[PDB]
RNA sequence: AGUCGUGCGUCUAGGAGAGGGAACCCACU
């Protein structure tokens, strides 16, 4: 559904740069490895929890309730 | 699935996408509904307890959110008439003139004699009180699974195609991995949890990053599973990258180019990386192959794998004991 | 540029309009649409006539006729909620409307509300998009109905016997009607004695005849008294004087028989009934003869020498057989097998619960010596033979063969999907023999290799590709109209002695006739289904070496697309027609979502081929590989 | 019917439009902050009022920016010019709304009763940890603080105790959130009223869901439609009307969509008002009439109250319903208002009795004024006031809306009485009166002032209203040839006028133009208005030989109107003249600025002009002919013009002006003691002067 | 005590009474969750 | 709650939002002081509030939590703000109708317990980047160094030169450690707060040797 | 460049438990 609030492998708090993550894939148009990077991810295990992750939450609240 | 009154439903806490997605893929539309979790598993045996394929799980990830699950369980219960003019009644029992009472607890139940959502329940407790008149009247009220129980997440109550009263009441559990619980990668292995590991005690290479997953390296020779590696190799190139991999079948790259990639991304050509005993900080005498993978948690789970008897109910044809955990079988 | 060739990665796009095109799910939804459209008509014309007449039949939108209330319409998710069955009225019109029943309605048909529903009407609905639909809601329960494996009919198998058993060769053919009133007519001809025997004898085993009858009295009962005939039927080549060797014992032993008379009363001897041969047991034996022999290729007297022809070509491929010229047929091949889906299913269920209904109703009208449709025959039937699986005429029928329908698995995406393009084969789950249930080289491009259940059902459940899809069926009297039209002589005036080369045409298993030309009449039938005139679906072979050609429109067969290649190019090596120029169209097509699959058949650039098919050609194995660092695997030199 | 249901969702829509994207820009500015615009953006996003509007979302993307402004300036405007009395709250629970955060806080009735606080109101909120319990706060402390914050009110509970919870909802991203901690003093102050602002942004929201949607972005009136002379004569026979009045009328009837019609004071506009509704009424059918101000509501309730005719002539009075507030709408007004319509047709056990009986009777005080309003015919109220929640939720549709002053009022004003289903619609309106009021001068830059009334008056020509009856001919010669260009004619009282007297004498005439030959003028820094001593002493010596010449003979109760360009030099001529003359000068004289004047007439008029110094050659407000024409068409029978001559010689219009009072003799030099023989220094001047 | 599957509006219904929402003519008729106190941990 | 997650979901969620911990220290543990249950000297609570409105979907951050409980003047548990817009930590997202309404209660506590009370995300260790102890025999097929790249640490300790022997009576030394901090304790006195753990617990250890 | 129209609402505190066979299908070691 929501990222994930902190890493599994490390730990490290992930959920505050979904966002910017998606501003910077849309609003800059960057590639997914320059964003990361960007965003301050250096270990490749938030690298994959982040761009691994998929949105339910916003599919969930499609419908009516 | 909020509103799906499925019998038995699972649902993953956090899907992934896998980084090593194949072309038809997309077509299956599986990154939008992925089943599974991309785990950093390291090929090693580490303390001894992922041998015969089984695997090391770190606690710390159990905990943190790792291949958590909810599962969900629906119960109906109908008024079906046996004679006119008589139909049973949805009423919690107040013990007067009834003769059939069992051990589920009726309190739970509330004055329409339905469970509300939010409420615990356990063991025998009675999801749907209901009592069938006989001529005063029977308990026929829905006792809760024994070997399952959880939070009753919701409750409707509709009319039937000839008008009767219907209820289904869904009840939502959250299942942690545990080491019974059974786990596969993509490539035919299956593996039960050998022991829980917090990130402390597990090994973790050069840079700090402590692997999800240990997996006993005999699983690979034997089967002849040399997808798995390359499949973890092309995840590590992705992840480092940041670009999704192409891991089709017939696909032009060869493990040659993937490994040059990730040479280039400063790390070993092969995948190994050098690895630092968790107990001491000794460096491992040989390195481990170490990097992310895709794995899926099955639904074969130890909580509902598991039964014992003692001097329980016996058939009445044979007076001896039912069969099935579920019903308290030998 | 537009016509440069075509790389092996722009292929990708092209996959991808065909999962646009139909789907994942394509197969059973287009199966159930037909059904609805024309086999549900064409049931209820073929019972119309009644000693009372029906017209029309009408299907409306679901609907839900609540006790004490009003009839509204009816979703999935509240039939899911309510556990309601998901079904819509018929309405049949009656002449000297009336409710016969409710037939399920699958999801994502032509007569479900979410067919005409966007993404925001799904979720209006509370329907998830991802979900494909393809099964039926009844009473909650989401079913599922797994394609049913069977031998394919109207066509002529030969298999050996045991040394032990007297027989050497049999060929069987399972003769059907492609049109209604399905019955099977399983003809076997055997050839007795073993080798070295010294009798060489052929005996057929016509319908509701015990006794096997030498092929000599058929012929003669059909109307070819002279043995000369006989022999040239049978044998095409005269210099061949093998078969008129092993088929000498025969003529020897038939000889008896002279007269057409003598050979009806000989078939009628058998199967006594309390009859007179010679009053009225000839037009008996006559009618069993234009009936029950060879049902498929047609059903009147006008003309009764099509009938000696097949039963000449099903004795020349046995002797083929028996000679060890012709290799032995089969079974694990695809091109002889058919895949019922839903469609065929509920077209006999419905075909079963209708004759009842029409019983029922004249028994109604027997009483009433001086309406009252009882539509729960049917609702109820079908609720039944969906629910529980067995497959039957009638609940207390014991070999309903259950199992067809299946609750579907929701435990993840993937397995819905798997399930819903799930076959099954309905030999038994039991037994050792693993021929069957070893994938035969047919499967490639039609079974996935991979994908099938470990244990008693492994290699029995079979699981389709991504690229397959199950023939729908059509009409083939425009295909027969066409050879007519072009020059197929009709097989009455075929004269094999003085025409030594010709090409059978064969349509769904008939001999309709013989072609001289037969390459430029596949040609033309290639182009014709290439520009879109002819349904892709049908499948045309020609075999140079048997000589034959065989048309194919039944439905459940199993086919998948490729690119057609052609020698017509400027540069000279062989080219796909799919270039560049294509490519772009797909991709400026898939941005504004114009030019979609449907486009690419249309213009010749994909055709559909099915298993029968793959035996007269030859696939490349990339577009761009066969046509013109030691990491790379290593790849098959193109020989060809 | 498909047709059916389209038409009542974009009702719904039209009624049920979110503030909250406004409530999310708004309370995004800061008030401290202190600059023309609300924020720092590049000026060049701001661009005028375009003729012609390609589709609805560009008149939307123009039009949001000019209301923002309008709303920036309104809060810096409260903010300087009033200081509301400060309050104090305790933060409580926040809940995060959807990009905003509602507090509630406990406050004591009496502190918010004295303050007037109530569910629509705006107030700025700061955190002053040094503040004295005894130091008098003020807004200029909330303007100097350091950190401030703004918040919209949402709901206000009463409960035990005298504890009033109100929830305000401010900015999520705003910093101040930080600190709202629990049980933390606040201290808050109310800005303005943000009801008349919502209501604006909902209707430029709304602006497509509306039926005259497409006439309103093109600004091109329907065409004319002949009609037969014999029933225009008819029609002007039966209603005792104009021909020209009843041809308009008929024109504007018979076309469906928006109607122009410029009636200039004097010519009947109510009358015009009157005759519209009697012939809309003769051929139920509601009928909206909105007005920019409540004075204007008032008026055409109190004509209406004595009936209108019909083309049969039998007068009838049908039931008129009046959305004001008691306090607001004029004494007179008070029994038709719908309030006092609902009361007449009206005519812990005892806790929950009382509730109960509490209950009930708000339900039938519901249920009488709904049944007032499907049972009403005419509905007259204001342009804000036409998109009250009543009428919302009633859902009425209003074939035919009349919009008064069209051109003294803005077009989203205009346009918000049309939410409800308006199909036809009727605005009249001057354009040479006073423009639409604007507190942003950068707005009206923007040709934000100019109203829609305007543009359709430029697209095709309205139905003037030539003939004028009250307006002496002389007065209106000179507007007439300048101001309208021509197409007025004198009524048949050119000269039959029934205050004859005052008229014969050489020193009073129908128009004159006294000016000053020296005039000093002193600027207040505080209020930043002119103030002079010559005119208020050349006004005072006029009045009182006006009074000595008729003291007894007439009296001029409420027929003398003295009017200057700026506050301040009229609040010092009502000053001195209650010094000198007494409290006679409560009726007798009436003492407003010409801006507030507008809407009164009077047989007399004094129209004192401040601009004096010639040191600065800015006009100011009296460049403006627009408002020129106010002052001078509000006259009947007397106007005394006094004014410097060289500064107003400045202006174009002005020297014009001076130009035609010279070629008719109406030039007159005045000066202190002009009519004072005694003093020799006035006449020693005058005799220089000449 | 209930509430619509669509309307999600309360209804409070009793005993022998209908069980098809007022409003509209659906009957899923789901019911609120629990008045009574409920507590999760994050373990 | 009515949010389309689910009750558990969205506690566990908010267990793993970091939290100030500055003044850990003088917070005691729920089990240790004489509490009925969570009162304000061993625990801190705070309340979650939201719903969506019209067509506007509501994000639920950490900065959204307020602080209920009396701190007394303590800068703890106040919700950790890192990201540049400052909104925090994505917690749910509420639709139209939908009411979250919640009280949440953090106690002292260690990693070990549950990982959420983890200060530290990663803690990279590493020692002997030049292979002079043998205490790894890198896995090489053609040339051992230049399969594996060097170390960044590396150019921090002088080359190995093939002409000296192994040094047998070497030992390790010269721990390069990078200590990253997740928000709820600056990487400095998270390594301070580790030390006094340490030495509290070998004091521990030697008061029970002299107790018993 | 010095002034201005527009909006809001009126009643609220009393002890204990015991039970489904057959058939079909999926799936695990
Ligand atoms: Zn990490
Ligand atoms: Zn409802
Ligand atoms: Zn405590």
């Amino acid at each position: 559904m929501i990222v994930p609030v902190r890493c599994f492998s490390c730990g490290k708090v992930v959920g505050d740069k979904w966002e910017s993550y998606l501003n910077l894939l849309q609003e800059d148009e960057l590639d997914e490895g320059t964003a990361l990077s960007r965003l301050g991810l250096k270990r490749y295990c938030c690298r994959r929890m982040i761009l691994t992750h998929v949105d339910l939450i916003e599919k969930f609240l499609r419908y009516n309730p | 699935y909020n509103v799906r009154m499925d019998t038995m439903a699972n649902i993953l806490y956090y899907p992934q996408k896998p980084l090593g997605t194949t072309r038809a893929m997309e077509y299956l539309k599986f990154r939008e509904l992925p089943a599974g979790q991309n785990a950093i598993v390291a090929i090693a045996c580490y303390s001894g307890y992922n041998q015969e394929d089984s695997m090391i799980m770190n606690q710390s990830s159990i905990d943190r959110g790792l291949f958590r699950s909810l599962f969900f369980r629906s119960y109906m219960d109908q008024e079906k008439k046996y004679g006119m003019s008589i139909t049973e009644t949805f009423e919690k029992p107040q013990r007067t003139n009834t003769l059939r009472m069992k051990h589920g607890t009726y309190d739970k139940l509330d004055d329409d004699g339905l469970i509300a959502p939010g409420v615990r329940v356990s063991g025998e407790d009675v999801i749907i009180g209901k009592t069938t008149p006989i001529s005063s009247k029977r308990d026929a009220s829905t006792p809760l699974r024994s070997t399952e129980n959880g939070i009753v997440d919701q409750v409707l109550v509709t009319t039937n195609q000839d008008g009767l009263k219907f209820v289904k009441v869904r009840v939502r559990t959250t299942k942690i991995p545990q080491i019974g619980d059974k786990f596969a990668s993509r490539h035919g292995q299956k593996g039960t949890i050998g022991i829980t590991y917090r990130r402390e005690d597990m090994p973790f290479t050069a840079e700090g990053i402590v692997p999800d997953l240990i997996i006993n390296p005999h699983a690979i020779p034997s089967r002849m599973t040399v997808a798995h590696l390359i499949e973890c190799l092309l995840s590590k190139v992705a992840a480092l990258s940041g670009n999704e991999g192409d891991a089709s079948p017939f696909t032009d790259i060869t493990v040659e180019g993937i490994s040059k990639l990730l040479r280039e991304h400063g790390y070993q050509s092969r995948g190994f990386e050098v690895m630092y005993n968790g107990h001491t900080g000794k460096k491992l005498m040989a390195q481990i192959f170490f990097g992310p993978t895709y794995y899926q948690r099955l639904r074969h789970m130890v909580d509902d794998k598991i039964h014992a008897r003692a001097r329980g109910p016996m058939q009445v044809l044979t007076r001896q004991p039912v069969e099935g955990r579920s019903r308290d079988g030998g | 540029d537009e016509s440069a060739p075509i790389t092996a990665e722009d292929s990708w796009a092209v996959i991808s309009a065909f999962f646009r095109e139909k789907g994942l799910v394509s197969q059973q939804l287009d199966s159930f649409n037909q059904f609805v459209d024309y086999t549900l008509q064409d049931i209820i014309c073929e019972d119309s006539t009644l000693i009372i007449s029906f017209g029309k039949i009408y299907v409306t939108k679901p609907m839900v006729n609540e006790s004490d209330g009003v009839t509204h319409a009816l979703y999935p998710q509240e039939a899911r909620l309510r556990n309601l069955t998901y079904s819509s009225g018929l309405f049949v019109d009656v002449k000297k409307k009336v409710f016969i029943g409710r037939l399920p309605i699958m999801l994502r048909s032509k007569n479900c509300y979410l067919s005409e529903a966007t993404e925001s009407d799904l979720y209006k609905l509370k329907e998830c998009p991802f979900d494909m639909g393809g099964y039926f809601i009844i009473n909650g329960s989401e079913k599922v109905l797994i394609a049913q494996e069977r031998s394919a009919g109207n066509i002529v198998q030969v298999f050996k016997k045991a040394a032990p058993s007297p027989i050497s060769h049999v060929a069987e053919i399972r003769s059907a009607l492609e049109k209604g009133s399905r019955f099977i007519s399983t003809l076997q001809v055997k050839l007795y004695g073993r080798e070295g025997s010294s009798a060489r004898t052929i005996k057929a085993t016509l319908p509701y005849i015990k006794q096997d009858i030498p092929i000599v009295i058929i012929f003669r009962a059909l109307g070819i008294i002279p043995d000369g005939e006989i022999l040239e039927h049978i044998c095409y080549d005269v210099n061949d004087w093998q078969m008129l060797e092993m088929l000498k014992p025969c003529v020897e032993d038939g000889f008896v028989i002279q007269d057409r008379e003598t050979a009806l009363d000989f078939i009628g001897r058998r199967g006594t009934a309390l009859g007179i041969k010679k009053e009225k047991r000839i037009q008996y034996a006559k009618d069993i003869l234009q009936k029950e022999f060879l049902p498929h290729i047609t059903q009147l007297e006008g003309f009764e020498s099509r009938k000696a022809f097949f039963l000449g070509y099903m004795i020349n491929r046995l002797l083929l057989c028996a000679l060890d010229r012709k290799d032995q047929d089969d079974r694990d091949h695809f091109g002889k097998k058919r895949l019922d889906l839903a469609g065929p299913l509920l077209a006999q269920l419905f075909k079963t619960l209708f004759k009842k209904l029409t019983k029922d109703i004249f028994r109604y009208m027997q009483r009433t010596v001086e309406l009252a449709i009882n539509a729960k025959t049917i609702t109820s039937g079908l609720k039944y033979a969906l629910a529980t699986g067995n497959w039957g005429e009638q609940k207390k029928a014991m070999s309903s063969r259950a199992g067809v329908s299946q609750v579907l698995n929701r435990y993840t995406y993937s397995s819905t999907l798997s399930h819903l393009r799930r076959t099954n084969t309905p030999i038994g789950r039991d037994g050792k023999l693993a021929k069957p249930r070893q994938l035969h080289n047919t499967h490639w491009g039609l079974v996935c290799p991979a994908e099938t259940p470990e244990g008693q059902a492994c290699g029995l459940v079979k699981n389709l590709s991504l690229m397959s899809c199950i023939s729908v069926g059509t009409d083939p009297m425009p295909i027969i109209t066409f050879l007519s039209e072009w020059g197929m002589e009709p097989l009455e005036d075929y004269v094999p002695h003085q025409s030594p080369d010709a090409t059978r045409v064969f349509v769904n298993g008939v001999w309709h006739g013989v072609h001289r030309n037969p390459a430029r009449l596949m040609e033309t039938l290639r182009t014709l289904r290439r520009k879109g005139d002819i349904n892709p679906e049908v499948s045309m072979i020609r075999d140079i070496r048997e000589k034959e050609l065989k048309i194919f429109t039944d439905a459940g067969r199993v086919y998948r697309p490729l690119f057609i290649v052609e020698d017509d190019e400027s540069l000279g090596h062989k080219e796909l027609k799919v270039r560049k120029g294509h490519i772009a169209k797909l991709m400026a097509t898939e941005y504004q979502d114009e030019y979609t699959w449907s486009s690419l058949l249309n213009e010749g650039l994909v055709e559909y081929i099915d298993a029968e098919e793959e035996e007269s050609i030859l696939i490349a194995m990339q577009p761009e590989d066969l046509e013109p660092d030691p990491a790379k695997r290593i790849r098959v030199s193109h020989h060809a | 019917a498909e047709l059916a249901k389209q038409e009542l969702e974009h009702m719904r829509k039209r009624l049920n439009v979110d503030m909250n994207p406004l409530y999310e820009i708004i309370l995004q500015w800061d008030y401290t902050r202190n600059s023309e615009y609300p924020d720092d953006e590049p000026i060049g996003n701001y661009s005028d009022v375009k003729d012609f509007f390609n589709s609805p979302a560009d008149y939307q993307k123009v039009m949001k920016p000019l209301l923002l402004l309008e709303s920036w300036q309104g809060l810096c405007s409260s903010r300087d010019r009033e200081d509301y009395k400060p309050f104090s709250i305790i933060v409580g629970n926040r809940t995060a709304v959807s990009d905003f955060y509602d507090v509630y806080a406990s406050v004591a009735k009496q502190v918010i009763q004295d303050c007037g606080i109530s569910e629509s109101d705006l107030i700025v909120m700061a955190y002053l940890p040094d503040f004295r319990p005894d130091k008098r706060l003020s807004s200029d402390d909330f303007k100097k603080a350091q950190h401030t914050c703004l918040a919209k009110v949402r709901t206000l509970k009463n409960t035990k105790g005298g504890n009033v919870d109100v929830t305000l909802r401010i900015h999520r991203n705003h910093s101040f959130s930080k600190f709202l901690t629990l049980r933390s003093e606040i201290y808050c102050v109310k800005v303005m009223q943000m009801t008349t602002i919502e209501r604006e942004y909902s209707t430029l929201e709304g602006l497509e869901y509306y039926d005259l949607v497409g006439q309103i972005l093109q600004a091109k009136p329907s065409p004319p439609v002949n009609v037969d002379a014999a029933e225009i004569e008819t029609v002007k026979k039966s209603y005792k009307l104009n021909t020209s009045q009843a041809e308009a009328i008929v024109n504007s009837v018979s076309k469906e969509g928006f109607s122009l019609i410029q009636g200039p004071p004097g010519t009947g506009k109510t009358k015009t008002i009157l005759g519209i509704i009697g012939y809309f009424l003769s051929t139920k059918q509601k009928i909206l009439i909105c007005a920019p101000s409540n004075a204007a509501v008032d008026e055409i309730c109190l004509r209406l109250k004595s009936g209108v005719y019909d083309k049969q002539g039998h007068q009838f009075k049908p039931q008129l319903v009046r959305v004001g507030r008691s306090d607001v709408v004029n004494v007179a007004i008070k029994d038709l208002t719908l309030e006092e319509l609902v009361d007449k047709r009206i005519g812990d056990e005892m806790r929950e009795k009382n509730s109960v009986n509490y209950r009930n009777r708000d339900l039938d005080r519901r249920n009488a004024q709904a049944h007032i309003l499907a049972v009403s015919d005419i509905i007259c109220s204001t342009l804000s006031g036409s998109a009250h929640d009543v009428l919302a939720t009633m859902g009425i549709k209003f074939d035919t809306v009349i919009i008064d002053e069209a051109c003294q009022c803005t077009e989203l004003s205009s346009i918000i009485p049309l939410r409800y289903g308006g199909k036809r619609c009727i605005m009249v309106g001057d354009p040479n009166q006073l423009p639409p009021t604007v507190l942003s001068g950068a707005a009206s830059n923007f040709k934000y002032n100019q109203s829609l009334f305007v543009r359709m008056e430029k697209n095709s020509s309205p139905y003037l209203l030539d003939v004028q009856y009250r307006m002496h001919p002389s007065i209106s010669k000179f507007p007439s040839s300048e101001f309208y260009q021509g197409r007025l004619k004198d009524g048949p009282g050119m000269d039959i006028l029934n205050k004859r007297p005052w008229h014969q004498l050489e020193p009073l005439a129908p128009y004159k133009f006294f000016d000053i030959i020296s005039g000093r003028q002193e600027q207040n820094a505080k209020t930043m208005s002119y103030t002079n001593m010559e005119e208020i002493r050349v006004a005072i010596e006029l009045v009182d030989y006006l009074f000595r010449k008729f003291d007894n003979k007439i009296d001029f109760t409420g027929k003398i109107g003295i009017i200057s360009p700026y506050r301040e030099q009229m609040q010092k001529m009502r000053k001195e003249f209650a010094r000198y003359f007494g409290g006679m000068i409560n009726k007798s004289i009436d003492f407003n600025t010409i801006d507030g004047f507008q809407g009164q007439e009077k047989e007399i008029i004094l129209i004192s002009c401040v601009r004096a110094d010639d040191t600065k050659s800015s006009v100011g407000f009296l460049k403006d002919f627009r408002r020129m024409n106010v002052a001078l068409t509000r006259a009947k029978t007397s106007i005394w013009v006094l004014g410097h001559q060289r500064s107003l010689a400045k202006s174009k219009l002005w020297r014009d002006l001076i130009e035609d009072a010279k070629d008719r003799s109406c030039l007159a030099y005045a000066c202190s003691g002009f009519l004072d023989p005694r003093n020799n220094r006035a006449q020693s001047i005058l005799r220089k002067f000449n | 005590k209930y509430i619509c599957a669509e309307c999600s509006s309360k209804l409070s219904l009793s005993r022998t009474d209908a069980v098809r929402c007022k409003d509209c003519g659906h009957r899923i008729l789901l019911k609120a969750r629990t008045k009574r106190l409920v507590q999760f941990e994050a373990r | 709650n009515t949010t389309v997650l689910a009750d558990e979901f969205i506690a566990h969620r908010l267990g793993l939002i970091p939290l100030q911990s500055m003044d850990i220290e003088q917070l005691e543990y729920s089990r240790d002081c004489f509490c009925e249950d969570h009162c304000d000297k061993c625990s801190v609570v705070l309340t979650l509030q939201a719903f969506g409105e019209s067509e506007s979907t509501t994000n639920v951050y950490s900065k959204d939590l307020v602080i209920v409980s009396n701190l007394m003047g303590r800068n703890i548990g106040h919700p950790i703000i890192q990201d540049k817009e400052g909104n925090g930590v994505l917690i749910c997202k509420l639709r139209k109708g939908q009411e979250l309404k919640l009280t949440c209660v953090a106690k002292k506590g260690i990693a070990k317990e549950h990982a959420k009370w983890g200060p530290a995300a990663a803690i990279e260790f590493e020692y002997d980047p030049w292979n002079k102890l043998k205490h790894t025999d890198y896995w090489y097929e053609q040339d051992s160094a230049k399969e594996w790249p060097q170390s960044k640490n590396c150019e921090y300790e002088d080359p190995p030169n093939e002409g000296d022997p192994f040094d047998y009576k070497a030992q390790a030394d010269t721990f390069y450690m990078n200590v990253e901090s997740v928000g709820s304790i600056p990487v400095d006195q998270v390594v301070v707060r580790g030390i006094d753990t340490l030495q509290k617990k070998v004091a521990s250890i030697l008061l029970a040797l002299t107790q018993m």
